[PDB]
């Protein structure tokens, strides 16, 4: 009624207490995301029944070796793997590749998704 | 069943720091569950039981000393705190809930901080600080395949305290889902029997030890017995009774009595050096088949 | 309301099983009982302590078999 239920679950995230049974009116929840992930809104959602919008964990980015060398590609820097949502990765190519100019080597991090640039043999 | 009038040494007193003390409940604790599932505490003294209890009682209230603010676990206070740590203490205190009392906020505070801070997008858990002590976490110490056996083991840990931080760990099975989803696809490209069967376990209490999986698992065994890699023997006990816990999930008994000839064969009654997970797993297993004996 | 439903299962369970320690000294109900009365919500703070005391209060007596 004016209370509250249980606070929403969100993804890849969790709030930062022991999960109450019922809740208070006009108690807000801190939430968290995992490892690398980035969070998208209020972290303390305010509790009428209906709770507050919980923020959303935006995901991040995994540049595993398989794909690298299926595109024939390295980093810059070869080796962190993992990537937060915006960080901007450099590629470069292996040897004897050359870059083919399907993408620009520096590739960006939006949510999952992260464009490989390619490099072909002579 | 194996005689208990050996297993007389591991009724032992915890003594140690974050790590040490660990070592000292491992075989109280894993010793005190065999004789329980296992129904052979009126030969062996029922009078000890209710002693060794409260010596598991003293390794738990001393082990939360060393409860770091983030309900993670280290050698000291000041240090760094260790994901392999913090899953063995939650392993060790889920089986000790049948026996003395716990505070379950405590588990789910470090099942909440493994699934939040120690496990990657990929679902991997990583040891950001490992123990000193290298001989108590068996055959993990071997660097090939860290990835897959850590995270097998963070996720048996894990699945173990499943029942007492269901309600209070939303993550949980997320995370759990994101671990067996990393096991999974990193499966068929092992080569460690260690490994294979330490996934292997992760894998049937998932659910997903099927298909071309499963066939993997199976035919890792030499001789239709064992799960051994070229090392110390304590790695190949260790691996075989992950496999055994596996097999018991998987309801093939027609596998299990050469595996459990085999582990009654190698007459392992605990002890030794760094004897700690190999210890904790035979027992472990062993007193799951008499539980689960067709 | 789930959770407060299951939030009182566990407390019933646990009365069973520790009542049924109480009249039955064995390792089987201890196991059971400890199980169940560690899985009690913290909201139930005071009862779980009772409970414990109980069991307790019976392993002061002693265990056949």
């Amino acid at each position: 009624a004016e209370k509250c239920g249980p606070p929403p679950p969100i993804d890849n995230g969790d709030i930062t207490s022991f999960l109450l049974s019922v809740y208070a009116p006009g108690s807000s929840v801190e939430y968290q995301c995992q490892n690398l992930y980035q969070l998208e809104g209020n972290n303390q959602i305010t509790c009428n029944g209906q709770w507050s919008e919980p923020p959303k964990c935006l995901d991040p980015c995994v540049i595993s070796q398989e794909i690298m060398e299926k595109y024939n590609i390295k980093l810059k820097w070869t080796q962190k793997l993992y990537s937060r949502t915006g960080d901007i990765v450099e590629f470069v190519c292996k040897s004897g590749y050359h870059p083919t100019k399907s993408h620009s080597f520096r590739a960006m991090c939006q949510n999952g998704k992260l464009v490989y640039p390619s490099c072909e043999e002579k | 069943s194996t005689d208990a009038e050996r297993l007389k040494h591991l009724i032992v007193t915890p003594s140690g720091a974050g790590e040490q003390n660990m070592i000292g409940m491992t075989p109280t604790v894993i010793a005190v569950h065999y004789l329980d599932e296992t129904e052979q505490w009126e030969k062996f003294g029922l009078e000890k039981r209710q002693g060794a209890l409260e010596l598991i009682k003293k390794g738990y209230t001393q082990q939360l000393a060393f409860r770091q603010p983030s309900s993670a676990f280290a050698a000291f206070v000041k240090r760094a705190p260790s994901t392999w740590l913090t899953a063995y203490v939650v392993k060790v205190f889920s089986l000790a809930v049948n026996l003395i009392a716990i505070d379950s906020q405590v588990l789910c505070g470090a099942v909440k901080w493994l699934i939040l801070e120690k496990q990657k997008p990929d679902g991997v858990f990583q040891e950001d600080a490992p123990v000193i002590h290298q001989e108590m976490i068996g055959g993990l110490r071997n660097n090939n395949e860290k990835d897959m056996a850590l995270t097998a083991f963070v996720l048996i840990s894990l699945q173990e305290a499943k029942d007492i931080c269901e309600e209070q760990v939303n993550s949980l099975p997320g995370s759990i889902t994101k671990a067996g989803d990393f096991l999974e696809a990193n499966y068929m490209n092992l080569q460690r029997s260690y490994t294979v069967a330490i996934a292997g376990y992760a894998l049937a209490q998932m659910g997903r030890l099927k298909g071309p999986l499963l066939n993997k698992f199976l035919t890792t065994a030499k001789d239709k017995n064992r799960w051994e890699d070229p090392g110390k023997q304590l790695y190949n006990v260790e691996a075989t009774s992950y496999a055994l816990l596996a097999l018991l999930q998987l309801k093939d008994f027609d596998f299990v009595p050469p595996v459990v000839r085999w582990l009654n064969e190698q007459r392992y009654y605990g002890g030794g050096y760094g004897s700690t997970q190999a210890t904790f797993m035979v027992f472990q297993a062993l007193a799951q088949y008499q539980k689960d004996a067709p | 309301t789930d959770a407060t439903i299951k939030k009182e299962q566990k407390l019933i369970q646990a009365q069973n099983l520790v009542r049924e320690f109480e009249k039955t000294h064995t390792v089987s109900a201890h196991r059971k009982a400890q199980k169940a009365v560690n899985l009690v919500s913290f909201e139930y703070k005071v009862k779980k302590m009772v409970l414990q005391e109980r069991i307790d209060n019976v392993l002061k007596q002693g265990l056949v078999r």
